[PDB]
DNA sequence: ACGTCCCGGAAGAGATTCA
DNA sequence: TGAATCTCTTCCAGCACACATCGGGACGT
RNA sequence: GCGAUGUGUG
């Protein structure tokens, strides 16, 4: 949905944003993983666990 | 059309005697009548007044010269 | 501990995809890197901060254009901007550009008339503050004049 | 800046010398001011606002 | 502010010092469509004539 | 209409006969009705009428009735702008004095009747007396007189012998003195005395004499009796949001003076008593003063609370006077502004431009072509039309748009490329896009920044915007001459990636017939677009005239570098894309492309480079990840080194053996070395980082990482900030000249615990405060360079002259910094070159070294060439062409017109500001390197010495005992190749005159330590070292020994201050070991603060260091230390111990010698041989009793002053001396400066001169004159049978060069206008416009181009 | 209320050091 | 007896925006 | 449609 620009960073020395964008794919991942496991009725025993 | 006036400058050595000719031939076009002597595509009268001196057929020699000559007349 | 949740997820260690061009359709060479960053709004918005004036109201005392956006005022041609034209061959432009444009009044009614008639062509006359430059000087126990030409 | 005395030096820049001086202000909290400060006489001279 | 799904690449210069390039999709599902509120006023006063 | 401008006093006759009535009623207006109180301030009857053609009666509201009066309350119906024009004037009751020519400093009433200025304030404010035409009493003439004195003179004197006080007393002491003969009395004593306080007094006095009698003037009009008032429009009153007017200054300063006036006609008619008309005239004469100029006096008045109002000189001084807020920089109509953005898909030439923007900026133009097609009769029409935006406006707007150059610009506007033409595009949305390859030369990053769009409006204008700032003519910074288009970061990324080469990639090796199928191989898929591959391409070549051979071939090359050899136009060989295209490569690609081929096909290929770069960019897709920045492993042992270390040097802290700062010195040293190795082993680990395997087995080569390429193409950032992002970020500078001593040891891939980032506040804060408050410095430099280098224009196509400086290659120690062709690239040769073949003249006496010649002058190896200068260029009233040398920014040489003085002053403060508003953006980092400690010579060859006064140690070695000492590597073929500067006390390896191989190190010493090392051997014995008052006297615990460490003047007191500590070398028996070939005893001054190891007695040989000195080294070398330097220089200030320079040519000797100075007489072979200096005897000459000097040559040492430098050894030295010294700073922040501007600067400052002998002209002997003036009345005298006027030329600083200048609204414009003006008054100095800034401030042309033209023709015409 | 007032740098000029 | 050097006083300290509040009280009819 | 202060931009 965005296009930043790489030469951006180790100019602009915040390293911090990048590891802002990992972290941050992490938790939506774990929240699609949620949202199937949501969709596909799955037994709230299987939320629970994950 | 015209984007850089590299030619009218090797044709007139100053580059600022180019505006003052370019110019002064302007105003015989835009206020004077005394249509072009370039086939005009649209392009407006300091275009054509560039155009003219890239063609090498307007420079303050010309002008002088034609002006003195409507005026005896 | 990040590569560790994300490998929770069923995402690449690494944390860089590849990606397609959406033009082309061909994919793109060495994995690119996405995520959800947590970006903002800022409060200085083009629709606040474009502005253009042609001709509106003159400043009372030195008869210029007022400045600022909510007085229609135009920008400010200031000294090192005159200092580049200077420095560039260019005096045409900046004669009509503190004479006409900005200060003398018989010559900008002149030349708008001119312009709204389709010859264009100034008519400088003297700038007005400069004017005023003389009153105050002259306001004071000074004399400043103007010898014949 | 807090109410008291201030021993302060203002060192190097005055008398192009190098020679420190040592100026005690008593700035109270409402009033005037009193300054004390040597000179490069070595001399004690009061001043007052 | 909102979160969105960035990602690090040249992209035929459209960002080329700075500029951010957001697609379509933003914009329509209205996530960054700010409210303002102006106040105009208008005064009547009694003046001579 | 008019010409020069002339200035004077003003009598009250010619006040009275300005004025249009008279002031009498301190009240303005009604505000309940809004008519004007009769004859108050806003006057009808004096300043006109109110409403056009409207009389205030009403009788009278037609135009029928211009000129006629009112009968009732007579008002000339006339227009109302005559209330701008008219003025009043008041009566002042007592005479007053006019606080300018009082309090001028130089108080011109002062030095006219020479009484101190105490005493005559004391008589202006009332509170003292003076005797005017005293009488035969016992009293003088210019006598005081306190209350008391007064009041006995009184009782005993009440003769005819009068005195008064105040105004009156000083306008009769005034009016009754006769200067017709004061000057020649003056003159008369000069002539009697000797002193050169009496003379300087004397002679300041005696201008101002012998000006005031040549003017037109009266001593007796300094002093105000008609005080007029400005009109009322240029005072406006003004109604807030009520009926109620806030306060305006100049009217509330009139009312307060008028209330006083009025109040002392009263008591003047009811013969009050003395005591109260004397306060009352002081009271009027205070409230004069404020009105003049509020402030000048003591507490300044104030009316809103506590702010002072403000007055007249403050209407016109000031950041904000008519002077610099509305005569230079004027707010312009037909202008507008928005937010930038980027639009790659533009042609150079042209610029975006939103919709609306266009359509109200166009607006009259629009209005112009309706009411011609016909579309709308009246304006009126068209004035709805284009407001409801009906939709053939937008047609009309195309058509009004199609040709029309705009100009653009960005707000602070430094260099000439701060605002370039466009032409328009008309755009959606609301932002200005604006091409890529421009934004190098705005410094406009798009986060944010604004830019303005102005319009020309004439046609000459328009002509202007398209022949000299369109955005094509400008491919060439005006400051070096490399180009300004240079593609800046995603596209120098593309290219970096596209022209490169992996070992095993797809369709390795296989052949192609083409570029065209190698871009189709890519494009298919088929081939890694960098795999290595042999292609039959074919480039062409102009080796004839117009030629172009067409030879084909098969290089060995890579797909995509093939690719990109689809676009470079014909001329270009094909070697210039065959590397890797970093950024510095594509730069000098272009720049050899516009050497080749003119201009069109430069501009061409720069699109062309911008699209196919961003294209191939993007299909890289060259993202940066956390994985991509790798640490190393060399990190944590080189940082446990550097904590042994520093260990180490805190134990020896404790041990005492080193002293604060020296252990400072050492700590911070080891950080940068360990700083450096940890650096260079991440560099190592990154580049050949990827090894892989190649159809063998397996292969290094330079890495893909994604960081290390945006590092290596040059894109963004440096080594300095990838390190920082991998290696240790290294040490922190507080916000002034320190750097702490505990160094950052992480990097942020690396956390960082609270305190390492508390340190980086530190440094950060730094950043910031610097760039403020330097940006403030640098912007005032700029102002002052501007305003000194202005009236220079460019003015005849050839002086003929002969003088010219010297050229060669400048070299640092290490590779040769800027080369011969670097530097004389495009300069007039002097005198022609011969080649090294002597009397083969290479290159004649007037050629421009342009390219070609550069090659020549390279392949034959010259280090000499004589070139023509601007400092030495024989025109009257400019700067001939060739003497200026090549035009940059175009490859021709320089016009006729193009005004050098201002492109020069720009682009020398130019990287000043720009760098400080960046300086933090490299974090707080400290740019620190150590001093090396020895000369680590580089390559084989020979040795050779300059200024080297050596002595031999005990130990075998060659110490040197010699100041300026210059040490220089010579090549096997001749050649000059390294100079390094060895320092005092070094110790050389090698003699002069050896051969020496690489790797040799020639010179060690200790890079923390100025000794003091001897000539002598013998014993020591202290002299005039007494405990307590100048020396201290240490013990160390540890070993029980003690140590000496001498003070300075900060603590010892007059016991010891009239002393002077030396060391004193004896021999064994008590007597003076005297220096060989000498007689002075071998004494050594020891310097304050300084650590004397030793103890008494002590045997020593030749060359041993006596004493130390901590060396004290500064903090950090960046561009907030150096600009400060620049500002000396370009000042011209005296150093703090200047060296003294050998006045004249011979012999030297002493003479008799005073308490504590020595004379020095310096005998030539016949000459006037008197010639002596007293040397203050503590300052150790560089000169023996016996031996000779020659003028220029130095006594003692030390900083170098510039004046002695100009008027000893000559300008070409003292212009030398600045440009080296200006360039030493700009290069060591690595900043590309051509050395012409520099020098026109010099120029500019060095151009007044003094006479010495007036021969047979018409210049007073010690007066000082404008040096072309001399030159040109001096050339004439020549020219005729007469003799000349020696003259000697001064070397003012750039802010009085500008103050003392022919002209003087240039300088009242700069800097200060009390003080010109009232000079200017007095002298009566009539202006001519002459220049650039007078004749932009009255508004015409501006004689530097186009306006140069016209120039021509109008001092034809007269 | 209506109306009518109340900090580096430098250059001048003490003044102190040579005689 | 005069020429250095210490004291105090004037004058300057980057550019262009944008927006906000706020503009003097004290007494005879 | 004036000048002050203030906050904030490039
Ligand atoms: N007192 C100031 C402050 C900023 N600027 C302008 O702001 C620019 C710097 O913009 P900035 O964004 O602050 O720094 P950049 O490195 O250019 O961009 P960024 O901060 O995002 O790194 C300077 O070139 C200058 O034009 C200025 O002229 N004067
Ligand atoms: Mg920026
Ligand atoms: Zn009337
Ligand atoms: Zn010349």
């Amino acid at each position: 949905d965005i296009v930043l620009n790489p030469l951006g960073v180790p100019s602009r020395m915040n390293i911090g944003q990048i590891l802002e964008t990992h972290l941050g794919m992490a938790a939506k991942g774990i929240g699609d993983k949620i949202n199937a496991m949501l969709k596909q009725q799955q037994e709230v025993a299987k939320l629970r666990e994950f | 059309a015209r984007v850089t006036v590299q030619d009218a400058v090797e044709k007139i050595g100053n580059r600022f005697d180019l505006v003052l000719v370019a110019a002064r031939r302007a105003r015989q076009m835009q206020v004077g009548g005394k249509d072009p002597l370039v086939p005009e595509e649209n392009d407006k009268t300091t275009v054509i007044a560039l155009r003219e001196i890239e063609e090498g057929l307007i420079n303050n020699q010309i002008l002088d010269v034609r002006e003195r000559q409507e005026q005896q007349e | 501990e990040i590569k560790e949740l994300l490998k929770l997820g069923d995402l690449p260690t690494s944390g860089q995809i590849r990606l397609y061009d959406g033009r082309t359709g061909e994919q793109f060479e060495r994995p690119v890197t996405v995520g959800y960053m947590y970006m903002l709004k800022l409060n200085h918005l083009v629709d606040d901060k474009m502005h253009a004036r042609s001709t509106g109201s003159y400043s009372l005392v030195t008869q210029q254009p007022l400045g600022g956006k909510a007085q229609f005022g135009g920008q400010r041609f200031g000294e090192m901007e005159v200092w580049a034209l200077e420095a560039y061959g260019a005096a045409y432009t900046l004669q009509e550009m503190l004479t006409v444009k900005s200060d003398d009044v018989n010559g900008r009614t002149k030349m708008y008339k001119n312009i709204v008639d389709g010859n264009h062509q100034m008519e400088p006359g003297m700038p007005e503050s400069f004017n005023v430059l003389l009153k105050e000087i002259r306001s004071l126990g000074i004399n400043i004049e103007l010898e014949d030409e | 800046r807090s109410p008291g005395v201030f021993f302060d030096s203002d060192k190097g820049k005055t008398h192009s010398s190098g020679k420190v001086l040592y100026n005690a202000r008593i700035i109270p909290y409402r009033g005037s001011w009193l300054d004390f400060e040597f000179d490069p006489k070595d001399n004690l001279f009061v001043r007052i606002d | 502010g909102q979160n969105m799904r960035v990602a690090f690449m040249p992209w035929n210069g459209y960002n080329f010092e700075d500029s951010i390039l957001v697609s379509e999709r933003v914009v329509q599902e209205d996530r960054f469509t700010t409210i303002h509120i102006q106040e105009l006023a208008c005064v009547s006063r009694d003046t001579k004539l | 209409e008019f010409d020069a401008i002339k200035i004077a006093l003003a009598s009250p006759d010619m006040i009275r006969s300005w004025s249009f009535g008279e002031v009498k009623k301190p009240e303005t207006i009604n505000y309940r009705t809004f008519k004007p109180e009769r004859d108050g301030l806003f006057c009808a009857r004096i300043f006109g009428p109110v409403k056009d053609y409207e009389c205030l009666c009403g009788k009278y509201k037609r135009l029928k009735h211009r000129g006629v009066i009112c009968e009732k309350c007579g008002v000339e119906v006339t227009q109302t702008k005559v209330r701008r024009e008219r003025m009043g004037h008041i009566e002042l009751a007592s005479p007053t004095a006019h606080i300018w020519f009082l309090k001028s400093l130089p108080s011109r009433i002062g030095l006219l009747l020479d009484m101190p200025l105490r005493d005559i304030e004391r008589v202006l404010y009332f509170e003292s007396y003076v005797v005017i035409e005293g009488g035969m009493t016992n009293l003088e003439r210019q006598q005081i007189l306190t209350e008391e004195q007064y009041l006995d003179a009184l009782e005993e004197f009440g003769d005819e012998f009068d005195a008064k006080m105040g105004a009156e007393a000083i306008q009769a002491l005034l009016k009754s003195m006769d200067l017709e003969q004061e000057c020649e009395q003056l003159r008369e004593e000069l002539n009697e005395t000797n002193s050169e306080t009496k003379r300087k007094k004397l002679t300041k006095r005696i201008k101002l004499l012998e000006a005031f009698v040549q003017s037109g003037n009266k001593p007796e009009w300094m002093i105000l009796t008609v005080l007029p008032v400005l009109p009322p429009d240029l005072r406006p009153l003004v109604p807030l949001d009520g009926g109620r007017f806030a306060t305006s200054d100049l009217n509330d300063l009139y009312r307060r003076v008028i209330n006083r006036n009025n109040r002392l006609k009263r008591l003047l008619d009811l013969a009050a008593p003395d005591i109260i008309v004397r306060n009352e005239k002081r009271m009027l004469q205070e409230a004069v003063d404020a009105l003049l100029d509020n402030g000048r006096r003591g507490r300044a008045i104030t009316g809103s609370n506590k702010r002072p109002l403000k007055s007249l000189a403050d209407m016109i001084k000031g950041k904000q006077g008519r002077f610099r807020q509305n005569l230079l920089g004027k707010r312009v109509d037909y202008s507008g502004r928005s937010v930038i953005t980027v639009g790659p898909y533009l042609r150079l030439h042209q610029c975006g431009l939103p919709k609306k923007m266009a359509l109200e900026l166009f607006k009259p133009f629009i209005y112009g072509k309706l009411e011609l097609r016909g579309l709308a009769t009246t304006i009126k029409a068209a004035k709805k039309m284009v407001e409801r935006e009906e939709a053939v406006v937008w047609d009309i707007l195309d058509e009004v748009i199609r040709e029309h150059p705009v100009l653009l610009n960005r707000a602070p506007t430094l260099h000439r490329l701060g605002i370039q033409a466009f032409e328009p595009v008309l755009i959606e949305g609301k932002a200005i896009q604006l091409h890529p390859l421009v934004c190098a030369a705005y410094n406009a990053d798009f986060d944010g920044d604004q830019m303005a769009v102005h319009v020309p409006l004439t046609l000459e204008a328009q002509l202007e915007a398209r022949a000299l700032m369109m955005s094509t003519n400008n491919i060439l910074s005006p400051a070096n001459g490399e180009p300004i288009i240079v593609p800046s970061q995603d596209v120098v990324l593309g290219l970096y990636y596209m022209t490169r080469d992996c070992v095993n990639a797809k369709g390795e090796g296989m052949v192609l017939t083409g570029p065209k199928e190698a871009e189709r191989l890519y494009r298919s898929g088929l081939a890694s677009l960098h795999a290595r591959v042999k292609v039959r391409i074919t480039e062409y070549e102009k080796d004839a005239n117009g030629e172009l051979v067409a030879k084909t071939s098969l290089k060995d090359t890579t797909v995509g570098r093939a690719i990109l050899w689809m676009i470079v136009p014909k001329g270009l060989p094909y070697s210039i894309v065959n590397q890797a295209l970093g950024k510095k490569a594509i730069s000098k690609m272009l720049n050899t492309c516009y050497r080749i081929l003119g201009l069109k096909p430069t501009v061409i290929f720069a699109d062309q480079i911008m699209y196919t770069g961003f294209a191939y960019a993007a299909r890289s897709g060259a993202s940066v990840g956390i994985d991509d920045m790798v640490i190393p492993e060399k990190k944590h042992e080189i940082i446990s080194e550097a904590e042994a270390e520093v260990a180490e040097i805190q134990e020896q802290f404790q041990s005492g053996l080193v002293t604060a700062g020296e252990r400072y010195n050492k700590v911070i040293d080891i950080w940068a070395a360990a700083n450096d190795r940890v650096s260079k082993a991440m560099m190592d680990n990154l580049q050949t980082e990827t090894v892989i395997n190649r159809d063998g087995q397996e292969e290094k080569q330079v890495s893909f990482n994604s960081i290390y390429m945006m590092a290596d193409s040059g894109a963004r950032g440096s080594a300095a900030q990838i390190r920082q992002l991998a290696g240790m970020r290294g040490l922190m500078a507080k916000p002034d000249g320190s750097i702490i001593e505990t160094p950052i040891t992480a990097n942020f891939r690396e956390g960082l615990n609270v305190l390492q980032y508390f340190i980086s506040t530190h440094g950060a804060r730094k950043g910031l405060a610097d760039t403020a408050l330097k940006t403030a410095n640098s912007g005032y430099l700029t102002r002052r360079l501007v305003d000194v280098a202005q009236d220079l224009v460019v003015t005849e196509d050839d002086c003929g002259t002969h003088e010219g400086i010297m050229m060669t290659p400048v070299i640092e120690g290490g590779d040769v910094k800027e080369p011969l062709r670097d530097r004389v690239l495009g300069r007039v040769t002097a005198e022609d070159v011969l080649k090294p073949g002597t009397a083969d003249i290479l290159v004649p006496r007037n050629t421009l070294l342009h390219e070609q010649w550069c090659d020549l002058l390279e392949e034959n190896s010259v280090d000499a060439v004589k070139v023509r200068s601007v400092v030495s260029c024989d025109t009257d009233f400019g700067v001939c062409a060739h003497c200026y040398g090549r035009d940059l920014a175009r490859g021709h040489i320089i016009n006729k017109g193009e005004a050098i003085g201002v492109i020069a002053a720009q682009s020398i403060g130019e990287p000043g500001t720009q760098l400080t508003m960046r300086t933090f953006h490299i974090g707080g980092a400290a740019s620190r390197a150590a001093a090396e400690s020895s000369i680590q010579v580089k390559n084989k060859g020979s040795i050779k010495l300059s200024n080297v006064k050596s002595v031999v140690n005990s130990s075998g070695k060659l110490v040197i005992t010699s100041r300026n000492t210059e040490l220089k590597l010579i090549d096997e073929f001749g050649r000059t190749k390294e100079s390094y500067k060895v320092p005092y006390g070094a110790v050389l390896a090698k003699g002069d005159g050896e051969q020496v191989a690489g790797g040799e190190t020639v010179a060690n010493w200790d890079p923390h330590t100025m000794p003091v090392i001897t000539e002598v051997s013998g014993f020591v014995r202290f002299t005039d070292m007494i405990d307590g008052q100048t020396i201290t006297r240490q013990t160390d615990e540890l070993t029980g020994l003690s140590s000496l460490v001498v003070l300075d003047s900060a603590e010892r007191t007059a016991g010891g201050k009239d002393l002077r500590p030396a060391l004193k070398i004896v021999d064994a028996q008590g007597n003076d070991v005297l220096i060989p070939g000498t007689d002075m005893p071998a004494q050594y001054f020891l310097p304050g603060k300084a650590i004397v190891q030793l103890e008494d007695g002590v045997q020593i040989s030749s060359g041993d260091t006596l004493a130390r000195i901590p060396q004290e080294s500064g903090g950090t070398k960046d561009i907030t230390g150096g600009l400060p330097r620049v500002a000396d220089l370009f000042e011209a200030r005296r150093p703090k111990e200047p060296a003294i320079l050998a006045e004249i040519s011979g012999i030297v000797s002493f003479g008799k010698e005073t308490k504590g100075k020595r004379r020095l007489v310096i005998t030539p072979v016949d000459g006037s041989d008197p010639y002596e200096e007293m040397i203050p005897k503590w300052r150790q000459l560089n000169v023996f009793e016996g031996e000779r000097v020659e003028r220029g040559d130095v006594i003692s040492d030390g900083p170098e002053a510039p004046h002695d430098i100009l008027r000893l050894r000559g300008v070409h030295a003292v212009t030398r001396y600045i440009v080296n010294e200006v360039q030493d700073v700009y290069r060591l922040q690595g900043v590309k400066i051509n050395d012409k501007h520099i020098e026109v600067i010099v120029r500019q400052m060095l151009r007044k001169a003094t006479i010495v002998n007036a021969g047979s002209s018409d210049f007073l002997e010690g007066e000082q004159v404008e040096y072309s003036r001399v030159k040109i009345a001096n050339r004439e005298l020549e020219a005729n049978g007469k003799v000349g006027a020696t003259y000697s030329r001064d070397l003012l600083g750039i802010t009085k060069a500008s103050l003392a200048t022919e002209s003087f609204i240039s300088a009242a414009s700069f800097q200060e206008t009390t003080r010109v003006l009232t000079e200017a008054a007095v002298a009566g100095k009539r202006d001519e416009l002459r220049g650039l800034k007078e004749n932009v401030i009255v508004g015409r042309l501006i004689p530097a181009g186009t306006g140069y033209a016209y120039h021509q023709d109008r001092m034809r015409r007269r």
